[PDB]
């Protein structure tokens, strides 16, 4: 897959690449998406500042910055890793086609 | 969290392929609305009198349809048999008088623009954080009425808000001839509030509905947007690990106050649209949303704001403007009554509620943190969503009807801007209903599940 | 961008001092097909209405319709400092900060480049209700300027009667009064000296000689005038010319 | 600003305003709507500019004729004041025909 690849273009540009970036790219699942960069993290690793974002029972979606991760460390159910930056010009418009876990119900006529 | 996230990012991503279709929860639109008020047809010639007219007479109704219940002919105070005599200006003995009328107040920090216009400061910023005295007493209130107006005075006026332009009957003794001693209030008689058909529905889960308000995207942007986009991917169903339970969200509400910027020029609020149109078109392939204005919205200032106008987004927002097509935005007034598949609901942009607390809540006993709620439970209390609708959240001068006093109950009722969040239901002859007060996201980052199939306002907090 | 090149500068410089003095702030509307501009006074009882065609130019190329807030003294001003040898052309960009007037000579000689300021006088774009006119005479402009001159000498009121087919103007003033009663003429040497009243409806109107004084200023344009009255719609002085005209209206007082 | 409005007598009665183009005053508008496809590109700054000179407005009517109705004591009764010594007197009137005038003017789109 060419997400190493397709990474490091969003690397060698300074703007940061959002972990929908990868959905945009390569038009893959959020988790596969979060796989990926997940590994990129492991092994995969010039230098970049990293923040991930830990849901809660409360789905308190917070940011984990200055990596203290002390509140509630049992009580987080999941953790993503969140954008790779070096914020971000927000929404560069996608046409949303095929990128959608989950579609809308309705027509658009 | 190196070793936190590594349990964590083992799943089975086996549902990635297919789109999941939502949920389709719709509102009724098509009937009318009280708020609606097009600017051809609108006449400003007219005074703010009629909406006081209107009010005195169907609250005197209402409440005149109870009164004779709890003061009947023969309701005595040990003193003498209580009095029906009208017209508040003829309280000319002890006799314990009941009467109706409209309740005014008049605080000495009340905004009065006649002293701005004398010493020339008209325009410029309002602290006004809130209008009682609390430390000298001097503000009082008057049950003006046709043709009359007197004072009260006393200790039943210290448990009940009485906020100026309610309706409610007093029942009260002539102290000094031109004051009165508050002995007992009566509210308006119960109103009809249409059923809850929530197990009739064919699907199990009716769905839900989510609630954010207090957007106000602007320039300086303290990760006001890191929020909006975190939102945006959570009812995109990514941040989730959805299992069937972020595809019931359907529809999205967004209650006032979604841009800002301190009145310069007509620049910074362009991009704060440009970016409100950039979350719209990213969020809408998969949501439906519809937006209520609010008083920092780029729509009216007088309460019953009209929608917003398409001028205001991008082109691909213009393209989703087709007619026919209001399922996917629908751009309601500010306060709307929707009705999600049975759920009538009245959502408003709160600052009928913020100015009710610029009342009673003093700046430098109540509170607020849950006296919120008691301020709301009062407004429903009423049948009126705003009481200071003339004189002091600044409204349209109605003539002959006025949107803002209720003509039934309605299941929910939600109220925006608030700097807390608290839910209650209150049952009001039979007829109970749910109180929601959504936060401002800005702040916190709180949104609001509100289930249709029960009513449970469950929060989401974003940090 | 808007490029009116004239024939000849004398023709526009007595355009503007046919109404310079009752209205001072016009909107010019450059459009597609010429100039065109509408304006009141401050009475409220005085409308000019000027419409230039494009054939009275020599070039045009206005391709958007364009609006300039001319103000007619400072354009009287700067008309003055034209030659009657010069083409005169008014040139503006796309948005109009100012307009450049050049009066260069026929013959190569000194262009004379003027950059006026311009205004922007948020005014409305009038128009008159039109109306069919209970009389619409025709009268050489300088007998109609010569009358208007004698009789507003003895009063401030001068009076038209269009009856019986004899038009007559009456001021009856405190020294004294004047009648003239000129008769409807008519001649093949002399095609200015015509006047054909309209026995449509007998008029009696009497307007106010402070405005009929600034009417009668735009009568070199026009070698005849045309007006047009009725008892409830308010009188027409339509100065005709070569591709428009410089009609004004006037109500009488009441 | 040449007002021209509201002032029918002898010839200010009977007369169109043929409601040229906005930012523009281009009179080629026979295309309706309050702008000619010249300028179309301002279509979403006019529309600004125009609702925030009703919002100023509506809020400035308001405010004057509340205090009218506090001043005058009575609320469920007109405030028919002949007081031409206060400050808020000839300024009611000129909000009032200033608002109106600015609403219909908003009503065009
Ligand atoms: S204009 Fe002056 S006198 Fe009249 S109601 Fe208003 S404040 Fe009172
Ligand atoms: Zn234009």
């Amino acid at each position: 897959k060419a997400s190493y690849f397709i990474n490091e273009k969003l690397f060698t540009e300074v703007k940061p690449v959002l972990f929908t970036d990868l959905i945009h790219h390569l038009k893959i699942g959020p988790s596969m998406a979060k796989k990926l960069m997940f590994d990129y993290y492991k092994q995969t690793t010039a230098k970049y500042n990293c923040v991930v974002i830990c849901c809660y029972k409360d789905q308190t979606i917070k940011i984990i910055h200055d990596l203290s991760n002390i509140p509630q460390q049992d009580s987080i159910i999941d953790c993503f890793i969140y954008a790779f930056n070096p914020f971000i010009p927000y929404y560069d418009i996608i046409d949303q086609k095929d990128c959608l876990t989950i579609k809308n119900s309705y027509e658009l006529k | 969290t190196k070793f936190n996230e590594d349990r964590s990012l083992q799943d089975e991503n086996l549902s990635q392929p297919r789109t999941r279709v939502r949920i389709v929860d719709d509102n009724l639109y098509n009937k009318s609305n009280p708020f609606q008020l097009c600017y051809k047809k609108r006449d400003y010639g007219s005074q703010y009198y009629h909406i006081y007219q209107y009010r005195l007479k169907t609250f005197r109704e209402r409440v005149l349809k109870e009164c004779d219940k709890r003061w009947d002919a023969g309701f005595t105070l040990n003193g003498q048999l209580v009095l029906k005599k009208d017209k508040v200006l003829d309280i000319q003995g002890n006799q314990p008088c009941w009467c109706v009328g409209s309740i005014y107040c008049e605080m000495k920090y009340k905004p009065n623009v006649l002293d701005e216009v004398i010493n020339d400061t008209y325009g410029a910023p309002d602290l006004t954080k809130s209008y009682t005295d609390k430390e000298g007493g001097s503000d009082e209130i008057m049950l003006e009425d046709e043709s009359g107006r007197v004072l009260l005075v006393g200790d039943f006026i210290r448990s009940t808000p009485f906020i100026t332009g309610v309706v409610v009957g007093i029942l009260g003794m002539e102290a000094e001839a031109g004051t009165f001693q508050v002995l007992d209030i009566c509210y308006p008689t119960p109103l009809p509030q249409n059923p809850f058909p929530a197990p009739i529905a064919t699907c199990p889960t009716r769905g839900k509905i989510a609630l954010v308000s207090g957007l106000n995207l602007n320039n300086t942007s303290p990760d006001r947007l890191l929020r909006l986009e975190i939102l945006r991917e959570f009812l995109m169903g990514r941040i989730n690990n959805k299992i069937d339970d972020i595809s019931l969200i359907g529809r999205l509400l967004i209650c006032g106050n979604s841009v800002d910027f301190d009145i310069v020029n007509k620049d910074e609020l362009m991009i704060s649209l440009t970016e409100f149109s950039k979350f719209l078109h990213n969020i809408l392939p998969s949501i439906s949303v519809d937006i209520m204005p609010g008083t920092n919205d780029p729509s009216d200032k007088s309460l019953p704001q009209q929608p917003f106008h398409k001028s205001l987004f991008d082109k691909s927002l213009e393209s989703y403007f087709n007619g026919s097509n209001k399922e996917i935005l629908n751009l309601v007034t500010n306060p709307y009554e929707f009705s999600y598949n049975g759920v009538d609901v009245l959502a408003v942009s709160g600052k009928n509620i913020n100015d009710i607390c610029k009342y009673v809540i003093p700046s430098n006993f109540k509170d607020d943190i849950e006296h919120r709620l008691d301020l709301m439970e009062c407004t429903m209390k009423w049948q009126n969503i705003a009481p200071t609708a003339p004189d002091t959240l600044w409204c349209y001068p109605y003539t002959d009807k006025d949107p803002f006093v209720l003509d039934k109950w309605p299941h929910v009722y939600i109220v925006a801007n608030q700097p807390y969040f608290g839910t209650r239901v209150v049952e009001i002859g039979g007829k109970n209903i749910k109180i929601i007060s959504v936060p401002e996201f800005s702040s916190t980052g709180m949104i609001i599940l509100l289930d249709l199939e029960t009513l449970e306002a469950e929060t989401v907090k974003i940090d | 961008m808007l490029e009116a090149k004239f024939e000849e500068a004398s023709l526009f410089k007595r355009i503007i001092d046919g109404f310079k003095d009752c209205v001072q702030l016009v909107n010019f509307q450059c459009k597609e097909d010429g100039i065109i501009a509408q304006a009141v006074d401050d009475s409220r009882v005085l409308l000019v209405s000027l419409e230039i065609g494009v054939e009275a130019f020599q070039e045009y190329r206005c391709d958007h319709p364009v609006t300039l807030g001319m103000d007619l003294t400072s354009l009287s001003k700067i008309l003055r400092c034209g030659n009657n040898t010069d083409t005169l052309t008014l040139i503006a960009d796309n948005t109009p900060d100012s307009i450049i007037l050049l009066f260069e000579d026929t013959k190569k000689d000194r262009i004379a480049e003027y950059s006026l300021k311009l205004m922007d006088i948020d005014a409305d774009f009038l128009k008159i209700e039109e109306l069919q006119y209970d009389s619409t005479l025709s009268l050489p402009s300088s007998e109609f300027s010569k009358i208007v001159r004698d009789l507003s000498q003895l009063s401030d009121s001068i009076n038209i009667m269009i009856t019986k087919e004899t038009i007559k103007f009456v001021a009856d003033g405190d020294i004294g009064s004047g009648s003239v009663i000129i008769k409807p003429f008519v001649d093949m040497e002399h095609p200015e000296t015509s006047i054909k009243l309209e026995m449509d409806q007998p008029v009696d109107l009497t307007f106010g000689a402070k405005y009929l004084l600034d009417i009668i200023k735009g009568s070199s344009l026009s070698d005849r005038v045309g007006i047009r009255l009725s008892s409830e719609a308010p009188a027409l002085f339509q100065f005709d010319l070569k591709s428009g005209f410089l009609q004004f209206f006037l109500a009488p007082k009441f | 600003k040449i007002n021209t409005g509201s002032q029918k007598g002898g010839l200010m009665s009977f007369i169109k305003k043929v409601e040229a183009c906005k930012s523009c005053k281009g009179p080629l508008r026979k295309g309706e709507g309050p702008l000619c496809s010249n300028c179309l590109a301002r279509s979403g700054e006019l529309y600004i500019k125009a609702l925030y000179d009703v919002r100023d407005l509506e809020e400035k009517y308001s405010r004057l004729w509340t205090q009218c109705q506090r001043c005058a004591g009575n609320l469920h009764s007109e405030v028919l004041c002949s007081n031409k010594n206060c400050d808020i007197f000839y300024m009611r009137v000129k909000v009032k025909k200033e608002l109106q005038e600015k609403v219909e003017q908003l009503s065009k789109w």
